[PDB]
RNA sequence: AGUAUGGGAGAGGAUGGUAGAAUUCCAGGUGUAGCGGUGAAAUGCGUAGAGAUCUGGAGGAAUACCGAUGGCGAAGGCAGCCAUCUGGCCUAAUACUGACGCUGAGGUACGAAAGCAUGGGGAGCAAACAGGAUUAGAUACCCUGGUAGUCCAUGCCGUAAACGAUGUCUACUAGCCGUUGGGGCCUUUGAGGCUUUAGUGGCGCAGCUAACGCGAUAAGUAGACCGCCUGGGGAGUACGGUC
């Protein structure tokens, strides 16, 4: 992140630029994933469902 | 007694508690307050309001050491990070930077088992 | 790609130092594999940082 | 034989010794057999991250062609020499002679 | 491993004609050389089963070609097994 | 069906070395009352100083991002980087052998995880077990700990919803839209468009099916060989035998 703040930037606006920086980074998603161990079977099922959803989205947006 | 002008604010936010530690640069601690200290026992530790109160207390305590501009680092998920950093600014500090430093393994140790609730 | 091509490597690296996925930059798969290998070799050689 | 590309990182305090070691490595390669197709000295570069609490290092780039015994000897020398803090060895097809980037 | 020169020497020695690379003699000689070469590898890498599968395939192919040559011409079969040292 | 020669992609296998992040422990600097945990709590840790924060050490295990309805392998399976040894596959055109083929009862090789034997290792996790909760009871789900094991070397065991619940090989039968590795052709300066081939996906005509559905990766149309089924329980059990 390293959100450095300008002379005219208010404290609240600086914090807002910050949560956008961190939401773009998506570190909290990794933190959520790390907290409990997920079995390889469940991981494979999750990725399979994600791929199916991505292909459905592609088809829907194309037509 | 010792006078410092620049400082660092460490926010340890979790799903259970928030800890605010004010250090000088080079990491030597000056003041610290947590949601547990200001009442809010048990489940009440994790609310953003308790984090705001703890951050205000820590900033007021560091003002005696007398530093005016600080750099904040946020480590951890959970409520209270944004409220705590807002409270530090509302005390009268000038925040110089704000960044996330939560540790992320490169697939290291195995996490605990999933809870079946 | 080659690992000494540091500016081109930085073209495909975010500000955290993470590698950008192919879906975002429109890269070909074969070119992306070489780019990732070059990035890892440069990281080991310390021409670009691992993190940050 | 086979073609290899070698990158050496040298402690800046011992940069005065780089010429001697590179001459002796090239001499070993030549007396055994093979060629040197590229020698480059990138100079005193800053590191992206510290290695053994050091922030700068001397970079040497070699493109050579040599045999298995020579490769083993060079690896042993790089391992046991203390001026060398990191080394990378990469097999290549065909010999590269053109002046690389990062030479400056 | 064997090189192009080594393979060319075997092909030249066992060739039955000009540019003959497909005869059972040439094929069996090439397979025998490769099998004898790989025994050094499998001495130091005893637990490499994935490559041992390919080695077994080479052995089976040599056996099939030897049986075919024995069926076609017995004299050529005996000459080839004698020249290569195979027991059968 | 196979061989020689050029070129190409790959987490295919075996051995050794090495890099960065993180967890745990140890020592030290700052510093002072909590920390941790839950639905709420408690067991537990802390004024011989915890938690937090900074610097430095020790050790083990696993490789974020790339990452993909992607890739490789007979299957089981295979992901940081580098070197060494090594198997298969794809692709072009010539040259060569001349049916050398397909399948396969017995047999034999490999074969997740757990488990066993001998010797090492042990960070994290965690059967058994201990304590705290919940409950009418709780032997469990939740919480704090924690041994075998998970890791390495050398062997054994031979079982999984080992699944596409779909044996292997061959030929033929509308089309449309993706994607991976190659070959060819065309535009015209560099990126696009047509084809062709080997994989991997989504629809879908005919045909098939009890229906669901399958539909050139068939469960369609045919041929070769093998394995298996004959109501539900008793029962993959008893006796005998092999290991
Ligand atoms: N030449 C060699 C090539 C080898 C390679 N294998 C290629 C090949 O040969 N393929 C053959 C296709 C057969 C296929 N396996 C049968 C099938 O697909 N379902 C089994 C029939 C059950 C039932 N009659 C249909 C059914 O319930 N459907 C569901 C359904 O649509 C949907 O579920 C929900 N909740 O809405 C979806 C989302 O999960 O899941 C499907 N279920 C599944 N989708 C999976 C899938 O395709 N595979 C693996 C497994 O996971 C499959 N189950």
């Amino acid at each position: 992140p390293q959100v450095k703040l300008k002379e005219g930037e208010p404290v609240d606006v600086a914090i807002r630029r910050f949560k956008r920086s961190c939401e773009k980074a998506g570190v909290l998603a990794d933190v959520r994933k790390r907290e409990f161990y997920e079995k390889p079977t469940q991981e494979r099922k999750r990725k399979k469902a994600a791929a199916v959803k991505r292909y459905q989205k592609k088809l829907a947006r194309e037509s | 007694t010792r006078t410092v002008s620049e400082g660092v604010a460490h926010i340890h936010a979790s799903f259970n508690n928030t800890i605010v530690t004010i250090t000088d640069r080079q990491g030597n601690a000056l003041a610290w307050a947590t949601s547990g200290g200001q009442g809010f026992r048990g489940s009440r530790k994790s609310t953003p309001f308790a984090a705001q109160v703890a951050a205000e207390v820590a900033g007021k305590a560091a003002l005696d050491y007398g530093l005016k501009n600080l750099d904040v680092l946020v480590k951890g998920p959970g409520p209270g990070r944004e409220s705590a950093v807002r409270a530090l600014g509302a005390v009268g500090y000038k925040i110089n930077s704000i960044t996330d430093v939560t540790p992320i393994p490169h697939n290291g140790c195995r996490p605990p088992k999933k809870r079946r609730v | 790609i080659d690992y000494k091509d540091i500016d081109t490597l930085k073209q495909y690296i975010t500000e955290n130092g993470k590698i950008v996925p192919s879906r975002i930059t429109g890269t070909k798969a074969r070119y992306q594999r070489q780019l990732a290998l070059a990035i890892k070799q440069a990281r080991y050689l310390s021409l670009i940082p691992y993190t940050d | 034989m086979r073609h290899y590309e070698i990158v050496l990182l040298v402690h800046p305090d011992q940069s005065d010794q780089v010429v001697g070691m590179v001459e002796r490595y090239i001499s070993q390669i030549k007396e055994a057999d093979g060629q040197i197709h590229r020698l480059e000295d990138w100079g005193r570069r800053q590191l992206a991250y510290p290695i053994n609490k050091i922030h700068k290092a001397h970079y040497i780039l070699m493109n050579v062609e040599c045999g298995q015994s020579t490769l083993d000897e060079l690896e042993e020398l790089f391992r046991y020499n203390d001026a060398i803090i990191r080394n990378l060895i990469i097999r290549r097809e065909h010999a590269i002679t053109e002046e690389s980037l990062l030479a400056k | 491993a064997l090189t192009n020169a080594d393979r060319a020497e075997i092909i030249a020695k066992f060739a039955r004609a000009e540019n003959d690379t497909g005869s059972p003699e040439v094929q069996v000689a090439l397979l025998t050389a490769q099998i004898n070469d790989l025994q050094g590898h499998f001495k130091a890498h005893k637990h490499d089963h994935h490559s041992r599968r390919g080695l077994i395939r080479m052995v089976n192919q040599r056996r099939k070609l030897l049986d075919y040559l024995n069926g076609k011409d017995h004299e050529r079969y005996t000459a080839l097994i004698g020249a290569l040292g195979l027991r059968r």
